RNA sequence: GAAAUUGUUGAAAGGGAAGGGCAUUUGAUCAGACA
RNA sequence: GGAAUACUGCCAGCUGGGACUGAGGACUGCGACGUAAGUCAAGGAUGCUGGCAUAAUGGUUAUAUGCCGCCCGUCUUGAAACACGGACCAAGGAGUCUAACGUCUAUGCGAGUGUUUGGGUGUAAAACCCAUACGCGUAAUGAAAGUGAACGUAGGUUGGGGCCUCGCAAGAGGUGCACAAUCGACCGAUCCUGAUGUCUUCGGAUGGAUUUGAGUAAGAGCAUAGCUGUUGGGACCCGAAAG
RNA sequence: AAAUAUGUAAGAAGUCCUUGUUACUUAAUUGAACGUGGACAUUUGAAUGAAGAGCUUUUAGUGGGCCAUUUUUGGUAAGC
RNA sequence: GCCCUGAAAAUGGAUGGCGCUCAAGCGUGUUACCUAUACUCUACCGUCAGGGUUGAUAUGAUGCCCUGACGAGUAGGCAGG
């Protein structure tokens, strides 16, 4: 032999998890996020896009609308804490949204369905962003930091 | 303080028990309080620098 | 062995265990049992009182042997017989007919009294005897016979 | 740090298992700690720690001081113990019946034991017989009989034996050890 | 075998039984503090009110904190640190105070920081780092029952029990103080709010009796 | 395994000290003193105010 | 057919030595583990 | 007159942001919330989602950059020293063996112990066997001639593990090895006393004493082996001027 | 005549009572010493602490020391 | 009190350097802040200590398991390797 075998081996068998105590509670957002508040998005794709805040999803994302046809953006997921909630509020009140779940975007060009889904929400809401004045522009423009912008001081 | 403590033990036994005769250090003082019937407070204050000489 | 020893152990280190200052040269003392009366002197005295100088009487060509006497005290004795022989003794103690037991041939040359043997009759053959011995022996019933 | 007030990682000072190499004393040894362990018996832990005692603290027993302990008021029913080896002894001349327990019996003490109607019974049994030692009577041979006691502090006015190989006059027996020679120790 | 349930019950309701009687015993306390507390306020006042001076009893218990690191200590204030149990830096101990212990403090001031110590932050001393000496071991506190194990013999048979008998000094004050091991605390939070540690607090450094500034440190130090 | 600190951890102040149930139930932690009137002799603050 | 030490080739660094420690950039090189 | 506030302190009042950590691996505990079923933040991290599945992470290495880093060895109170040795590399290169020992330990046998000078025998320097002695031990003490260890359950007293007895337990008593303290008895030396007796100077019982011994008082030894220590040896290695 | 420093004591090996032993000692069973028998338990006799206490054997290195605050001698002084 | 005079040495040179003048100087107060191999909490290694566990029908009993406290080091000792 090579070499001398050990005297004692241990044992291949894996033990059972102790039984932890982590109970998945429900995550309350900050009270600055409400359905309707324009939020600026830090990050992403459409990031600096602002948008529109519509459902707290059950996987804690928000689902928010651009609205599409005014700066591109889509019904999509935005993660909360990637987004300066602005102090800016639409009604989202005549904007059905109850449809929208974790499931409807399973990954698994675009389904005609979300495609007609847009269409349907982005005019509920273009009613009323068409009434407060030059919010359409706000929601076509992205933001920036310029120069002289301190975020620790600036409101929202 | 055996003579002594072999009495107030027999004393005590005889009686009732209820001793505690280990010798204690000196306790703190209780509160209590001053009176000022003949007695209010005299101010004193420190004093100039003199000689004498 | 070589491989239980402390000098492999002391291997690496610089002075063998030997000390930096007082190192481990030839011999400092002196050599032997020098200075017996001067810097061991307080080693000499304690351990060793009484070693030098003399007492006594020299005696020119003593032979031991001259004075060979091996002593056994009754406290033994009785093992001189053979221990089988020794009950049909112990027993029938008497008078008429009691063990003779040769110390000499047993190869002592006085018989001393460290204490108390049962109260049997023996004869006792022996060159010497202390006053108890011989006494002790009689209050047994026995006698020593003396020999040579 | 810690202003220390007793040596740091200090061992206990006293043995654990014996440093014997002998199976069977491991063997006796396992026994009693399982014993000792659960029994609450005092009698199993005090054995348990002499079968690690060395071969000085050790003394054997001898069959004559174990005929004199049965002597004791009220003891001669009594099952000796000795963890040692047991020898005999040729000046008693009557010997008890009893049974006496023990590491090692000579052939003699066997011997005289047996002549007597006893029995000699080894550790193992012993704990069979008397898992809390129930009606026993252990004895410890004398440990300062020991030669090398004899020697164990030397100095003077202790009167207590010379490291010394030949002996007889000539010997360490002058100055410093008689008012005539010097001094007297 | 029964026990199942059993033995269980027999166990867990004579569980309750113990807390029932600490319910009630804390709840007492807490009356017995309130009205000794108020008593010496309104004691300051009817003397007021009187003309004449209400000066309260001096403190029967103080608490001690080393302040000092380990080395150059000279060896009578060093033995006297040892016999309080405070061998290490920031550790802190209880000492019921008379002539022949307040002798003790005496000889260790420029190496401690001490005073009274109030109900809150005693109780937050042995709430958070409260630990008992249990076979040596510095087991922690944690459950009423490692407690009444141990401090059981004397009374006292939970950790506000433990709390009272030392804050009023009881009668078994040397066990119960005793019980918890040397309080082992961080450095100050917020610093020592002085400059040079080694002086006596009167002279703007941080050794000696502060008396019941000590809480306040006590406190960021916890 | 891990010391829990009442003081945080809710749960283990009420393992220990079951009162604490009542005394924050009972807020306690503010308790409000009875008022009272006595007000203190002239020779008080004659010389507290004296030099 | 080791080492000191040497020639060539390749790579790299070098404002009065060089080598070292903790750390990371950069280059080069590589184990594993994945299904 | 009647409030406010500051300051100090308290709350088992509420609540936001940020950082490090996630040891453990069925259950078992102490609890908490529920009318209850049950739930839980209560004896230590889980859930959900994504990206790569490879030089992405990680290791190694070279370089750069921030901070930091004097030459080791040595004697010394004190060396990086304007104290010594050392240009470089390889290979040699220093506490050994023996005689006799102390303590300790392991093992054999035990009042004994040691086969190995020798003999017998042999598969031959082995292993196996063994008569007689010898050695050390089982007796001390005196310079020596010499004498030579129980008043007693081999003594009293005090502590003493353990065992025994009583008690539910606590305790209480009984016995108590080793070991420790103390007072004694025994043997020799020393001094004293000096019976019965006697080759009239032998004999030395007996009872004593601030004396004394490496002693007795129900043996512990002998032998092998090991680490450390001792002494003699070239004696850890290298070194005189000399004779 | 201090301050600092320093001896001893703070109980079970304790305090009492009852009356043995001797050749010591007293005028004296007087005393001294050692006992027998009996009475009182942990508030059994201050504090604080105690990762325990006691005891034995053996052996290394070391036996050039130097510094600080205070006390302090010689020296004008000194990194004396 | 601060400042100035008193106030003289040898290579060029030292509040550590730059430099500072309602100081970046002297006295004194009050806050905040920086950072040790120290303190507090946690993990892991090792040492010492206390517990537990011979019960097969599986593998180390010098083992396995729980728990606590401790860790500087020449000369020197011992241990495990
Ligand atoms: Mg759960
Ligand atoms: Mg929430
Ligand atoms: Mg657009
Ligand atoms: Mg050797
Ligand atoms: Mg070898
Ligand atoms: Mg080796
Ligand atoms: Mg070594
Ligand atoms: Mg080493
Ligand atoms: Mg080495
Ligand atoms: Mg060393
Ligand atoms: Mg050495
Ligand atoms: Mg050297
Ligand atoms: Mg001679
Ligand atoms: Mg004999
Ligand atoms: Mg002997
Ligand atoms: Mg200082
Ligand atoms: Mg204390
Ligand atoms: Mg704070
Ligand atoms: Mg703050
Ligand atoms: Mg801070
Ligand atoms: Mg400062
Ligand atoms: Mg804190
Ligand atoms: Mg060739
Ligand atoms: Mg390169
Ligand atoms: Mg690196
Ligand atoms: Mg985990
Ligand atoms: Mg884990
Ligand atoms: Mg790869
Ligand atoms: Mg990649
Ligand atoms: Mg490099
Ligand atoms: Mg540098
Ligand atoms: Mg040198
Ligand atoms: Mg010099
Ligand atoms: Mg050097
Ligand atoms: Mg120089
Ligand atoms: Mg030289
Ligand atoms: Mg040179
Ligand atoms: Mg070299
Ligand atoms: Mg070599
Ligand atoms: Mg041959
Ligand atoms: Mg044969
Ligand atoms: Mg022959
Ligand atoms: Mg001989
Ligand atoms: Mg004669
Ligand atoms: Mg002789
Ligand atoms: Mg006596
Ligand atoms: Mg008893
Ligand atoms: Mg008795
Ligand atoms: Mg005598
Ligand atoms: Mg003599
Ligand atoms: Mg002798
Ligand atoms: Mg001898
Ligand atoms: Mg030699
Ligand atoms: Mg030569
Ligand atoms: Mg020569
Ligand atoms: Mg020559
Ligand atoms: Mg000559
Ligand atoms: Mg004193
Ligand atoms: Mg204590
Ligand atoms: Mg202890
Ligand atoms: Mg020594
Ligand atoms: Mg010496
Ligand atoms: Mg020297
Ligand atoms: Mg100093
Ligand atoms: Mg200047
Ligand atoms: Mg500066
Ligand atoms: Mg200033
Ligand atoms: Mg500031
Ligand atoms: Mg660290
Ligand atoms: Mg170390
Ligand atoms: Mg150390």
């Amino acid at each position: 032999s090579a070499q001398k075998a050990p005297k004692w081996y241990p044992s291949e068998d894996v033990a059972a998890l102790k039984k932890t105590r982590k109970a998945a509670r429900p995550q309350k957002l900050r009270a600055s996020l409400v359905p309707g508040t324009v939020l600026i998005l830090l990050a992403g794709r459409f990031r600096g896009k602002r948008v529109v805040y519509l459902k707290h999803l059950e996987d804690n994302t928000l689902l928010i609308s651009g609205p599409f046809k005014v700066n591109g953006v889509p019904l999509r997921r935005v993660n909360a804490r990637y987004v300066i909630a602005t102090s800016t509020k639409v009604s989202v009140e005549g904007v059905n949204v109850e449809k929208f779940n974790v499931e409807y975007f399973a990954k698994e060009e675009i389904k005609a369905e979300r495609v007609e889904d847009q269409k349907v929400v982005d005019k509920a809401l273009i009613a009323e962003i068409k009434k407060t004045p030059l919010l359409k522009q706000y929601l076509s423009a992205s933001f920036s930091l310029k120069n002289g912008d301190k975020p620790h001081m600036l409101k929202f | 303080r055996v003579k002594a403590n072999a009495a107030k033990r027999a004393e005590a036994k005889a009686q009732g028990v209820a001793v505690q005769l280990k010798r204690q250090p000196a306790q703190p003082r209780e509160s209590r309080i001053v009176s000022t019937e003949g007695n209010v407070p005299q101010t004193l204050a420190p004093v100039p620098y003199e000689t004498f000489i | 062995p070589s491989r239980f020893t402390k000098t492999r152990k002391h291997r690496g280190h610089v002075s063998a265990g030997k000390g930096r200052i007082g190192k481990h040269r030839k011999h400092p003392g002196g050599r032997g049992m020098a200075g017996g009366q001067h810097h061991h002197r307080i080693n000499m005295d304690k351990y060793h009182p009484g070693y030098f100088g003399k007492v006594g009487m020299r005696y020119f060509h003593k032979q031991q042997a001259h004075f060979w006497k091996p002593v056994l005290n009754l406290d033994k004795l009785w093992t001189l017989i053979p221990e089988d022989k020794r009950d049909q003794y112990l027993k029938s103690a008497s008078k008429e007919t009691a063990p003779v037991i040769d110390t000499l041939a047993a190869g002592y040359g006085k018989i001393l009294g460290k204490g108390r043997i049962p109260n049997v009759p023996v004869i006792v053959k022996a060159r010497f005897v202390s006053k108890l011995a011989e006494e002790k022996i009689r209050a047994a019933g026995g006698v020593v016979e003396l020999i040579a | 740090g810690i202003d220390h007030t007793s040596k740091q990682h200090k061992r206990s000072g006293h043995r654990t298992a014996p440093k014997s190499d002998n199976v069977y004393l491991k063997l006796l040894v396992k026994l009693y700690t399982f014993l000792a362990r659960r029994t609450d018996a005092p009698f199993n832990k005090v054995v348990l720690k002499a079968l690690f005692l060395s071969k000085i603290n050790r003394p054997p027993v001898s069959v004559s001081r174990i005929a004199r302990a049965l002597k004791q008021e009220g003891a001669a029913n009594k099952t000796v113990v000795v963890v040692g080896t047991v020898t005999d002894d040729a000046r008693i001349f009557e010997f008890p019946k009893t049974t006496v327990a023990a590491l090692r019996f000579t052939a003699g003490a066997r011997a005289k034991i047996v002549k007597a109607g006893g029995e000699c019974i080894t550790l193992d049994q012993l704990a069979v017989r008397a898992p809390k030692g129930q009606n026993t009577l252990i004895l410890r041979g004398p440990r300062n009989s020991r030669e090398a006691v004899r020697h164990f502090g030397m100095g003077p006015h202790k009167g207590k034996a010379p490291r010394i190989l030949s002996t007889g006059r000539k010997f360490e027996r002058a100055r410093g050890r008689r008012r005539s020679k010097g001094f007297k120790v | 075998a029964e026990q199942v349930a059993a033995e269980r019950a027999a166990r867990k309701a004579a569980n309750k039984e113990k807390r029932a009687i600490i319910l009630e015993r804390n709840a007492a306390y807490q009356k017995e503090y309130e009205t000794a507390e108020r008593n010496i306020i309104q004691a300051k006042r009817d003397a007021k009110a009187a003309g004449s001076y209400y000066v309260e009893a001096q403190h029967k218990l103080v608490f001690v904190v080393r302040i000092k690191g380990i080395n150059k200590i000279p060896p009578k204030p060093r033995k006297v640190l040892q016999l309080l149990r405070l061998t290490r830096i920031n550790s802190g101990t209880f000492v019921k105070v008379t002539k022949a212990t307040l002798e003790l403090l005496k000889l260790i001031e420029p190496y401690v920081a001490y005073g009274y110590p109030s109900y809150s932050t005693i109780r937050q001393l042995v709430y958070k780092r409260g630990f008992g000496k249990i076979n040596k071991q510095r087991v922690p506190l944690s459950d009423n029952a490692i407690i009444e194990a141990n401090l059981g013999k004397y009374g006292i048979l939970s950790i506000d029990d433990l709390i009272h008998e030392i804050i009023t000094v009881g009668p078994h004050f040397k066990q119960a103080n005793n019980f918890l091991w040397p309080f082992k605390l961080s450095n100050p939070s917020g610093g020592w709010g002085v400059p040079r540690k080694f002086k006596h607090f009167i002279q703007g450094g941080s050794f000696g009796n502060r008396e019941e500034f000590i809480n306040k440190l006590v406190k960021s130090m916890n | 395994v891990l010391k829990k600190n009442p003081l945080k951890n809710k749960q283990v102040l009420l393992r220990l000290n079951p009162y604490a149930k009542v005394f924050a139930a009972e807020k306690l932690g503010s308790k409000k003193a009875e008022k009272t009137g006595t007000k203190p002799a002239a020779v008080f603050t004659e010389t507290l105010k004296h030099d």
